[PDB]
RNA sequence: GUGGGAGAGGGUGGUGGAAUUCCCGGAGUAGCGGUGAAAUGCGCAGAUACCGGGAGGAACGCCGAUGGCGAAGGCAGCCACCUGGUCCACCCGUGACGCUGAGGCGCGAAAGCGUGGGGAGCAAACCGGAUUAGAUACCCGGGUAGUCCACGCCCUAAACGAUGCGCGCUAGGUCUCUGGGUCUCCUGGGGGCCGAAGCUAACGCGUUAAGCGCGCCGCCUGGGGAGUACGGCCGCAAGGC
């Protein structure tokens, strides 16, 4: 499986108003994803979370989801 | 006396009942249903097979209104939360989708003894 | 006098002299309190994740900013009293940590 | 807090010489300054522990500088200390 | 000094969503809850389940780590301001300015105290239901102080690495956080795991020493009696030294 970054531009880890990319960091549900799964180093995980929890305040990314199947 | 064609039905399970309503596209209910709706009584409530019955029960009584297509959320854990979902399918009820809804706090309170 | 950047997200469904009016009024604020422009990105309306406001949408606001840093609170106070700008976010400015550089 | 503009125009004020940065006399300015400004910050802020701690030491280290200066040269010291205002 | 950096370090103000409780409204019957089983309890004055709206308090899911910061206690949503400590590079400045530290002074989880707020959930005491030979307990249903905030006391702890601080010296290997570099790798600085020499009663410790040394502080001297008594000091008290 692929991780996110993996597949992706070169790309700002801290503009919160990306919605674009930042989408691509949360799961199907509103979750942030493990860095199993954003293949992202230790400082760059930290930084990508803050600009999401940033980026939720304003609205743009979801807070949480529903989980569909099941 | 209502006719509602396609609408939603939950599905509450918990480790003591499960329990279904069924209800309209803009979310009120039509009719409901529970372990303790049909015969059981104790913990025989949230047996799976009991979350049969109720799902069943529930979902001919929304035939009596004219039910057909059908939303599923779910709500909780417990025996026969999927065993409702199984009967609610073949139930003569065709399903739209299934959804998992469980509430989840992002950790605001403090829970009783038994959850910590 | 350091570098900020201010976001407004406000009601969508206004019209003209309304519009125009709240985004003077934004203007006479980020004068009152010593707040130079630098840029300003005005995105307008976008699809919320979830409703803010009992409303699915929001009007989209973007300023960079040099102001004195003791107002920027205040400033912000100010900005939030109308009652048609439904999040104010105000944020020292950053340079651009990039990935997968 | 103490930015560059200021935290110079105290060094070259305190200077034995053109280009001293670390004289004990500018040391000590250095410090005094922000013993001060900290002490302000605790003039409100009482319930800030931690930075309270910091200033003990800051304190510290100025008394340490002085108690030298003095061992060292007296006079340059009653300069230094009647023109920071301390003791 | 300069120039970079990481961070739940502290303080102050704002603010966001999830969830619980409650109240208003809609739709909707006969139960819900709860347990090993149950019963108290709640429900026909309409509950549970479902939808929309409001109010209020508390705590911050994913990120999150075997991670980070802090002298310790301890510190997790986001934002801004006020502020502490620390690390690297440059080799620029002072020129031994150092280490430790009896007393003193300050900090010091939780519970607890005082005066005034607040009160959702939880919950000593208490009230009930069970279980049992009995139940004063566990298990279930309620519930007050308290938990929260402001100010002032209290000064304890498995306050644990059960390992005082500082400095120098003594194989490596492996994972990691964070700097710098000519960036399979080197080189600082933190966190872990194996293991040289050595140490140790053993277990184990082993460049994060429990090794080889030096400085300075604290402390120990069979068990019970006993952290008791008397005395002093502190404290509103509880009680502490
Ligand atoms: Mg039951
Ligand atoms: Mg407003
Ligand atoms: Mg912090
Ligand atoms: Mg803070
Ligand atoms: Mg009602
Ligand atoms: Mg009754
Ligand atoms: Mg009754
Ligand atoms: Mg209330
Ligand atoms: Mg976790
Ligand atoms: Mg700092
Ligand atoms: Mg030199
Ligand atoms: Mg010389
Ligand atoms: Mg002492
Ligand atoms: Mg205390
Ligand atoms: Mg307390
Ligand atoms: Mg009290
Ligand atoms: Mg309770
Ligand atoms: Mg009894
Ligand atoms: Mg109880
Ligand atoms: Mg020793
Ligand atoms: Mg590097
Ligand atoms: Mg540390
Ligand atoms: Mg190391
Ligand atoms: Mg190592
Ligand atoms: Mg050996
Ligand atoms: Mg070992
Ligand atoms: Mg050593
Ligand atoms: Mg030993
Ligand atoms: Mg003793
Ligand atoms: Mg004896
Ligand atoms: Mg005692
Ligand atoms: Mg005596
Ligand atoms: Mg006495
Ligand atoms: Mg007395
Ligand atoms: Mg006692």
């Amino acid at each position: 499986k692929a991780k996110v970054k993996a597949t992706l531009g070169e790309f700002d880890l801290r503009d919160y108003r990306n919605v674009e990319v930042l989408k691509r960091f949360l799961s199907e549900t509103g979750k942030i994803l493990p860095r199993r799964r954003t293949g992202l180093s230790a400082k760059e995980q930290r930084i990508l979370a803050k600009t999401i929890k940033r980026a939720r305040i304003l609205g743009l990314l979801p807070f949480t989801e529903k989980l569909v199947r099941k | 006396k209502r006719q509602v064609a396609s609408g939603r039905a939950y599905i509450h399970a918990s480790y003591n009942n499960t329990i279904v309503t069924i209800t309209d596209p803009d979310g009120n209910p039509i009719t409901w249903s529970s372990g303790g709706v049909i015969g059981y009584k104790g913990s025989r409530k949230g047996t799976p097979y009991a979350a049969q019955l109720a799902a069943l029960d529930a979902a001919k009584k929304a035939m009596a209104y004219g039910m057909q297509s059908v939303d599923v959320i779910v709500r909780g854990t417990g025996a026969g939360r999927e065993q409702a979902i199984r009967a609610l399918q073949a139930s003569g009820l065709q399903v739209k989708s299934i959804v998992d809804d469980t509430p989840v706090p992002h950790n605001g309170c403090r829970p009783k003894k038994k959850f910590r | 006098m350091r570098r900020y950047e201010v976001n407004i997200v406000l009601n969508p469904n206004l019209d003209q002299s309304q519009l125009a009016l709240e985004k003077e009024i934004i203007q006479r604020a980020l004068e009152n309190y010593g707040a130079r422009v630098e840029k300003v990105e005005e995105l307008g309306l976008r699809r919320l994740a979830y409703p803010i406001a009992k409303d699915p949408q929001g009007y989209f606001l973007w300023y960079q900013v040099e102001m004195p840093e003791d107002r920027v609170n205040d400033l912000a106070r100010e900005l939030r009293i109308r009652d048609n700008v439904r999040r104010v976010m105000v944020v020292k400015s950053q340079e651009p940590f990039l990935a997968n550089a | 807090p103490i930015t560059k503009e200021e935290k110079q125009k105290v060094i070259q004020e305190f200077a034995r010489f053109p280009g001293d940065t670390g004289s004990t006399e500018v040391q000590v300015a250095l410090l005094t300054l922000r013993i001060n400004r900290l002490s302000e910050h605790l003039k409100v802020h009482k319930k800030d522990h931690h930075s309270h701690r910091g200033l003990l030491m800051m304190v510290g280290q100025r008394r340490r500088l002085l108690r030298y200066l003095q061992r060292e040269d007296p006079e340059r010291y009653r300069a230094l200390i009647e023109k920071l205002g301390i003791r």
